[PDB]
């Protein structure tokens, strides 16, 4: 048995609600296996996500494929979602006669995979050189009470209703909502408040390390 | 869909107009149907006709949930996932008759008729119709874990639901409408689908992809989509007692626990 | 492997900490955090001085008791990993620790102190000593400045100041105020069993669990005259009370006197988690109750034969109804969750279930199920069945009275339609009875007799929706009386083998909530029909007799009759018109000639020895003879009421003979047993000891006698408190065919008649329905339905509507008992009581008004239980009261004053609304 969240506000952790868990990231892991690739840790978080680039089937776009390996209605599902908001987000009619196929490998999960997803792909994109329209970042939120709690560990899904979304750059619009368990009407708004800014530190984050490489050479 | 009559179509959302008349906060004129057999639900959407079957059957439970029965949907063309296990609209811990052993297994066979698009929306009112108009056999489980029950000679006994959830499910463009006709649906950019019940939870929202959209356009989603919720609500709850008024027209004279 | 982020946040807590203010981060609600612990604790000698106290995990788990003790611990530093350690032995207590924390005052106050996260306080075998250790030393350096020292008191450098428990309490001013602090065996083997049973060495029996002590049980044995008692878990075996068991008597070493202590599931062990798919922690409170307990053991004369539970031969588990122990559940997470569910029975244990809803359901009154009890659970697990609805529901409440009775509430069958009349409310009697017409439609018609110019009318309670039973009075030519019992013609109407007769033979007698009546039959038939409404023909079974002056029977005839009574009376009204000397015209003048009649026929009953049955107080912890719900305030009686009662009861007689002559195989009966005299052994015991009197068994009428004999010239009431008491002493009277048993054990003891049957009530129950049948047959009117002729089917029947009575009864009687409740909480009345038990650690009053016992337990009586005075030869508690000052003396008999307020228990986190005295 647990403590979710202390009268002192502290969590199992030792996190404040508002705060994410640790998110380091690498870009080029994998500089023969992938055109672009990228690993990332978020909290327990672990994921190697590879894009093998534009290659040789629509004449009019490319055709973009997510395969996501765990170490199956579920998996199906994170895979189309997935899918379909980057279908949206890379630039395929830059790309016509084409495969895009980006393969993931989930080595860890704690708590708001689909979210640390959407980072990793989004990373392995840029790492790829393949356009698109924004930075998709991605983040869970998850309400204890009256209050909500930033970014969800495992022990945290199960103990409340979550909230995941993909946010489209420094922007407020959400490529990617999903709303897991209930949550009151009359709550969601504020919820989706604190989603869009820890989405949004999570972008400046993911753009620190894009500087950081970028400097080698 | 030809060039012209796509062109029509959308030119006309851009005025504000749907060609069928109704506007873009308008859900079609829900009709419910009930049939001989308790489960039995016939819904109809304008063009859209779907029936449920609720069945059920003892089965057994997962070696990892001893304390719980079993719900299975499938659905066959002649999200909806989520909402009814997600709400514990049918609560699946009442299901239980022996832990470990023995349980229900309760079952939703959803066949569209005809498709004019509302396939998640309709899909999901005839599993809550069905899922409340249904009745399990009577069972008399002293024995421990033995299981006794029938069929006419008992009354059967309702299911208990907690919630009553309702999908409503948005169309954009390039700009929303509520429960898109088929050929509204094809020509649409991007789908978003609110599920709620009348206590004024969100049972569970799904956006993937394509159309980026407000978190202020998200709430009015669920604003518009909540009030819709309360009419179907109030129309499924009204023709049940409707229902179960024409089977029981003597009622009035058959209580035994009687007021003082 | 869990993640570990170490901060800078946390605040000292102190409200002196005057750096911390600015390491602070607002909340989600953007609020401050608040300082808790004070500017001046409490100063002791130095070293010392002005302190704060940090607590090991250990003493919180022994201790919590004098924790949660107004005079004791006032600034106080919970270790997260203390607060961790606790919470993993014991969530129960962890609750109670964070209540002192939340509920932190002017008096008392407590924090967590997060040392697990701190940059600074946390550290990297039992790393947790040194763990706690650090933070003491971090609070000493942090608050130095303020003059404020931690002392760490534990069990089991330094530089650390560091106290054991004992050693920090002699340091206070007020420091000698001091209360200071699994298998069963396994069943055995069928084999083993018989062969026990065949050599007479092992007895099956019906436990009845103690209704004070769930811990406590007894089985009935023949060979025994008390009941063989069996006590504690162990010996208990996993039973639940109404199971069949097989027992074994244990060594006289082993034999125990009736317990002298209240328990419930609730309030025992209550440190346990439940565990499904652990060293236990008993509270001090507990070592010190069952202390006592087995000091009285140790002394007491008249211990009596005791055995242990090897077998369960049948299990009594059903659908039990029950709410969450919120002790034992986390309020604000969505997890699945083992928990406890305290069951609504208090003689039942608590049962483990795991959940998804704990947290939903957590005020709800819930329906749970047995599932198994094994030897390495100390609790049954069980599973959640539904949810009934709020616990201040009412509604949610009748349902849980009727579940947990067994009693059917829901609607008649459609197949009973069909059996009812096809004309409903427009039915009508027949003008002529000779009538072709409706002679062909009913044949029997014409050996009916027409009693419609009988001046007949009736007598029930007002807000009586059914009249069973009506009466006339015409004095003969001769000088006799002619007198008549008519009762509802309920068999003309539900016949055998049908839906309808189905029905109530099921459910065997209507039955009656406070707010509620479940019917046995259609309102149709009850409401309208059967009923003997005034100035309507409506066809009877009608008893006439011919009495004489003395009110002996001169003879009695039996008929299917059509009647029509001239008028409804209440009781008062019928009192009244006779008690009007202006009225003198033939009916009332009739009523008159009942009253006296009635009073004779009662008095050859008690020449016989028959129980005095006046009060109505006494009335109500008796069967009613007419079928009558009890009322919530008990009314006084009138004359009325008897001139009603001893006709039935007469009626009832004859119809006995005559339906006993007519079948001697399987005639439908009443017997009431003799109760064996060993039942009145702690009454004569209690009545000499505190009053100087005594209860006399020869016969029923040697005690009728000795109770009138029981006058305290003090007190005019008492009198009748002991014949309440000496009622619970009585037996049960129970149905019964003639075949079953011999003439002499026809008896009805307490009416004191050599033969009886219920009668005059058809319409409330089925006993009666089959007598109506009988009757029937015995004055050749229509053949007995073999049905009633069958012994084994009438055995069934007979068992059944005993069952339904007992349940209907005790149905009735807590729908009482819960409204007295209410309307003592909701008035915040002040009621008068009277002692009838005395335990080392509680009273039980009776509140006469409403004739309802509670429990008044020993905390709830005293702020300071350890002084008490428990004496259980003189029947004695010795207790100094809350809101004062002096000892007090309580004994059994005592005339108190009593009333109910809500309290919240400290170990129960639960806020009920609990029976107080005055
Ligand atoms: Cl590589």
């Amino acid at each position: 048995r647990l403590e979710i969240y202390s009268p002192e506000g502290l969590r199992l952790d030792g996190r404040r609600w508002n705060e994410l868990r640790r998110f380091e990231s690498s870009i080029n892991t994998h500089p023969h296996a992938a055109d672009g690739s990228s690993y990332m840790e978020q909290g327990n978080n672990k994921i190697i996500t590879l894009v093998k680039g534009p290659k040789e089937m629509d004449t009019s776009k490319a055709l973009l494929n997510v395969s996501v390996n765990i170490n199956e209605r579920r998996v199906l599902e994170i895979q189309t979602s997935l899918v379909r908001m980057f279908e949206k987000n890379v630039m395929l009619n830059i790309y016509p006669r084409t495969v895009i196929d980006i393969e993931i490998h989930v080595l860890e999960q704690d708590g708001g995979i689909m979210g640390s997803l959407i980072n990793g792909i989004t990373l392995a994109l840029i790492d790829a050189g393949i356009s698109m329209f924004d930075y998709i970042s991605g983040i869970s939120v998850g309400l204890y009470d009256t209050t909500p709690l930033l970014d969800t560990n495992s022990l945290e899904e199960n103990a409340m209703s979550t909230v995941t979304l993909g946010v489209v750059g420094k922007s407020e619009k959400l490529s990617l909502l999903l709303v897991e368990d209930k949550i009151p009407l009359d709550r969601l708004e504020n919820v989706l408040a604190i989603g869009i800014a820890g989405a949004h530190r999570v972008r400046d984050l993911m753009d620190e390390e894009l500087r950081k490489h970028a400097q080698k050479r | 869909i030809s060039a012209s009559e796509s062109k029509f179509i959308l030119e006309a959302l851009r005025q504000n107009y749907r060609l069928d008349g109704r506007s873009f906060d308008q859900f079609r004129d829900v009709e419910i149907t009930f049939g001989k057999e308790f489960g039995d639900v016939s819904v109809k959407m304008g063009n859209t006709k779907v029936h449920c079957r609720i069945s059920c059957q003892i089965a057994q439970p997962y070696e990892d949930r001893p304390f719980e029965g079993l719900f299975v949907i499938s659905t066959e063309i002649s999200i909806i996932e989520k909402s009814v296990r997600r709400s514990g609209a049918l609560d699946v811990e009442g299901l239980c008759i022996v832990a470990g052993s023995k349980c229900w297994a309760v079952r939703a066979d959803v066949h569209f008729l005809d498709c004019d698009g509302g396939f998640i929306d309709a899909s999901c009112i005839a599993v809550m119709a069905g899922l409340m108009h249904f009745k399990k056999p009577d069972i008399t489980v002293h024995g421990e874990q033995i299981i006794v029950h029938p069929v006419n000679e008992r009354e059967p006994v309702p299911l208990g639901i907690l919630h009553i959830p309702i999908c409503v499910t948005f169309s954009f463009f390039n700009i929303s409408i509520i429960d898109a006709t088929l050929k509204e649906e094809l020509l649409r950019d991007g789908v978003l689908t609110v599920t709620l019940n009348k206590n004024r939870e969100v049972v569970q929202v799904s956006k993937a992809g394509g159309l980026p959209m407000d978190a202020l356009t998200l709430m009015k989603c669920c604003h518009e989509a909540y009030s819709i919720i309360e009419k179907i609500t109030d129309q499924i709850l009204q023709l049940l007692k409707e229902d179960s008024e024409k089977r029981n027209k003597y009622a009035a004279m058959l209580t035994s626990e009687n007021a003082r | 492997v869990r993640e570990h982020y170490l901060r800078s946040d946390i605040p000292c807590l102190s409200r002196s900490c005057t750096k911390c203010p600015q390491i602070v981060v607002p909340d989600a609600q953007n609020e401050l955090p608040k300082f808790i612990l004070s500017d001046s604790p409490l100063e002791l000698s130095a070293p010392i001085g002005k302190h704060y106290v940090v607590l090991d995990t250990n003493v919180v788990l022994q201790a919590i008791d004098l924790l949660e003790n107004p005079n004791c611990f006032f600034d106080v530093i919970v270790p997260q990993i203390v607060l961790d350690e606790v919470r993993n032995k014991s969530y129960p207590v962890y609750t109670r620790l964070r209540t002192l924390c939340r509920d932190s005052d002017d008096h008392k106050r407590f924090i967590v102190f997060h040392n697990e996260f701190s940059e600074h306080t946390f550290v990297e075998n039992d790393r947790n000593d040194r763990a706690i250790r650090k933070t003491c030393q971090w609070y000493s350096e942090h608050l130095k400045p303020y003059d404020i020292n931690v002392v760490l008191v534990t069990n089991d450098e330094s530089n650390i100041i560091t106290k054991s428990l004992v050693q920090y309490i002699e340091l206070l001013p007020n420091a000698d105020d001091i209360r200071d602090s699994f298998t069963f065996p396994e069943y055995y083997s069928t084999a083993r069993v018989m062969g026990g049973l065949k050599n007479g060495v092992l007895y099956q029996g019906n436990i009845q669990i103690s209704e004070y002590n769930f811990l406590e049980g007894s089985v009935s044995l023949p060979r025994f005259s008390k009941p063989v008692l069996i006590v504690g878990q162990k010996n208990l075996n996993r039973a639940f009370n109404g199971d069949q068991v097989i027992v074994e008597l244990l060594p006289q070493s082993e034999w125990k006197a009736p317990s002298s202590i209240v328990l419930d599931s609730e309030h025992f062990d209550v440190n346990d988690n439940p565990d499904i798919e652990n060293t236990t922690v008993i509270s001090d409170k507990q070592r010190r109750l069952l202390a006592k307990d087995a000091m009285i053991a140790q002394r007491s004369k008249k211990i009596q034969p005791t055995a242990k539970v090897v077998y369960i031969q049948r299990r009594s588990w059903r659908q039990y109804v029950g709410q969450l122990a919120p002790s034992s559940v986390d309020p604000q997470s969505s997890s699945t969750q083992n928990v406890f569910v305290i069951l609504m029975d208090k003689c039942l244990p608590k049962v483990r279930i795991r959940t998804r809803r704990a947290a939903e359901l957590l005020d709800k009154r819930i329906v749970i199920s047995i599932d198994s009890w094994p030897t390495t659970h100390k609790y049954p697990l069980g599973h959640f069945v539904r949810d009934l609805g709020t616990i201040e529901s009412a509604q949610a409440e009748t349902e849980a009275l009727l579940l947990e009775h067994d009693v059917e509430y829901r609607p008649f069958s459609k197949k009973v339609l069909e059996c009812l009349p096809a004309e409903g409310h427009d039915w009508k009697a027949p003008t002529k009875l000779d009538d072709p017409e409706a002679v062909s439609k009913d044949p029997l018609l014409t050996k009916r007799k027409d009693l419609r110019d009988k001046l007949i009318c009736s007598i029930d309670p007002p807000g009586c929706v059914d009249i069973n039973d009506a009466l006339h009075a015409k004095k003969l030519p001769n000088g006799n009386w002619e007198v008549g019992v008519h009762i509802a013609d309920v068999t003309h109407f539900v016949k055998p083998g049908t839906a309808l007769d189905a029905e109530g033979a099921a459910r065997g007698t209507s039955v009656y909530l406070v707010d509620k009546r479940i019917d046995m039959l259609p309102m149709l038939l009850g409401t309208d029909l059967c009923s003997l409404k005034p100035y309507v023909d409506r066809f009877a079974f009608s008893v006439i007799w011919e009495l004489d002056d003395s009110a002996n029977i001169v003879n009695v005839n039996f008929m299917k009759s059509v009647i029509r009574s001239r008028e409804a009376f209440s009781y008062e009204q019928a009192q009244l018109r006779i008690d009007d000397k202006t009225q003198n015209d033939e009916l009332t003048m009739g009523m008159r000639a009942l009253l006296k009649l009635s009073v004779k026929l009662k008095q050859k009953r008690l020449e016989a020895g028959a129980l005095n049955l006046a009060s109505p107080e006494v009335k109500v912890h008796m069967d009613s003879e007419t079928s009558d719900p009890n009322e919530v305030e008990i009314k006084k009686l009138l004359a009325t009421n008897s001139l009603v009662e001893e006709f039935m009861l007469l009626a009832n007689i004859s119809v006995a003979r005559k339906i006993y002559d007519a079948f001697p195989q399987t005639a439908m009966l009443r017997r009431h047993a003799a109760p064996p005299s060993t039942n009145f052994e702690i009454l004569n015991e209690m009545l000499n000891t505190r009053k100087n009197m005594s209860i006399s068994l020869e016969s029923s009428k040697a005690l009728a006698d000795s109770l009138d004999r029981c006058v305290d010239p003090e007190d005019p009431y008492f009198n009748t408190l002991v014949r309440i008491m000496s009622t619970r002493c009585m037996m049960a009277a129970q149905y019964f065919y003639s075949g079953a048993y011999s003439y002499p054990d026809f008896r009805h003891y307490g009416l004191a008649v050599d033969i009886y049957t219920h009668f005059t009530s058809p319409i409330r129950r089925y006993c009666d329905v089959v007598a109506h049948r009988q009757l029937a047959g015995a004055i050749g009117y229509e053949p007995l339905s073999l049905t009633h002729r069958d012994k084994n089917k009438m055995d069934m029947i007979c068992r059944n509507i005993n069952r339904k009575h007992r349940n209907a009864q005790f149905a009735g009687r807590a729908s009482i008992e819960y409204y007295v409740g209410q309307v003592m909480r909701n008035n915040e009345s002040t009621e008068t009581g009277y002692v009838i038990k005395v335990f080392n650690n509680g009273i039980v009053v009776l509140v006469p008004k409403f004739g309802v016992e509670g429990l008044i337990r020993l905390d709830n009586l005293t702020e300071d239980p350890n002084s008490a005075a428990f004496d259980e030869v003189e029947y004695k508690l010795t207790f100094v009261p809350t809101n004062s000052d002096k000892p007090r003396d309580v004994y059994v008999f005592d005339k108190v004053e009593v009333q109910v307020r809500s309290v919240m228990d400290p170990i129960t986190s639960k806020r009920k609304a609990e029976l107080l005295l005055k």
